[PDB]
């Protein structure tokens, strides 16, 4: 019975390389750069969900491409990008994004959770 | 710096300031989708020995169908979303067209002035060549 918004912990457990590959194979077939937003994301997610820095970097890149392309999906993307940047440790960027996401849906419990959790890492590396 | 190159590709600015104001989520899409992706052991499920007689595995099969049925519905409106996304692109683009087509008229008449405004000085050139 899984949510509209993925938990940050969710973003931390990877996929079995089999599963990550499946997602790719699927994006391959939809046609890399012509593939559906969904299947392209769902691969990006898996990438960010992975624990290889390079995989993640694609994950963000994938997501930022999605963000560029689908105005509807932009609102959502800021959130994954925010996860993505945090996971990747480009924290400021994540504050940037999450702050944007924050205006649109301010009251969202997770948007809050994420903003808040992005911020700690901001101060704690200001120590 | 290699960490800075990548900061550079994936940068985005005016966009952030124009994010458009039940909705099935991108993430939800991803969730319902990975189970069904593990059909990879064998979006159409199995159907053959549908006729044989357990009450319980008959239902555990009914499950597979209904959680596939939820996935198709999920996959359906995600596609259906993509439709509206490119439907708005057609609008934004189509109006970018006539705005720009308005500019031909803008400079079609503004060229019409100079061609006429030229004409008068083509003309008083004849008139002054009614004299040395």
């Amino acid at each position: 019975k899984v949510d509209f918004w993925p938990t940050l912990k969710d973003a931390y457990e990877p996929l079995y390389p089999q599963q990550l590959e499946i997602l790719r194979q699927q994006v391959v077939s939809e046609g890399g750069p012509t593939a559906t937003i969904q299947s392209r994301f769902n691969y990006a997610w898996g990438l960010i969900k992975s624990t290889d820095v390079n995989d993640e970097r694609l994950g963000v890149k994938i997501l930022t491409d999605i963000y560029k392309e689908a105005e509807s999906r932009r609102r959502e993307c800021l959130y994954y990008l925010t996860i993505g940047c945090y996971k990747l440790g480009e924290y400021s960027m994540a504050k940037r994004y999450v702050d944007t996401l924050f205006e649109h849906e301010r009251n969202n419990k997770q948007v809050g959770a994420l903003k808040s959790m992005v911020e700690d890492k901001i101060q704690k590396e200001t120590l | 710096d290699n960490k800075t190159c990548f900061r550079m590709l994936t940068y985005i600015s005016d966009d952030l300031l124009n994010e458009i104001p039940k909705e099935t989520s991108l993430f939800q899409g991803f969730k319902s989708y990975l189970p069904i992706a593990e059909l990879a052991i064998e979006g159409v499920e199995t159907a053959a020995i549908s006729s044989s007689y357990s009450p319980s595995a008959l239902k555990s099969f009914s499950q597979t169908l209904v959680n596939s049925l939820e996935f198709l519905n999920i996959q359906k409106n995600s596609t259906l979303s993509e439709i509206r996304d490119i439907e708005v692109e057609v609008e934004n683009l189509r109006q970018k067209k006539e705005k720009l087509l308005g500019k031909i008229a803008n400079i079609e008449q503004n060229q019409l002035l100079l061609e006429d405004n030229l004409k008068q000085i083509d003309d008083r050139l004849d008139f002054l060549e009614e004299y040395g």
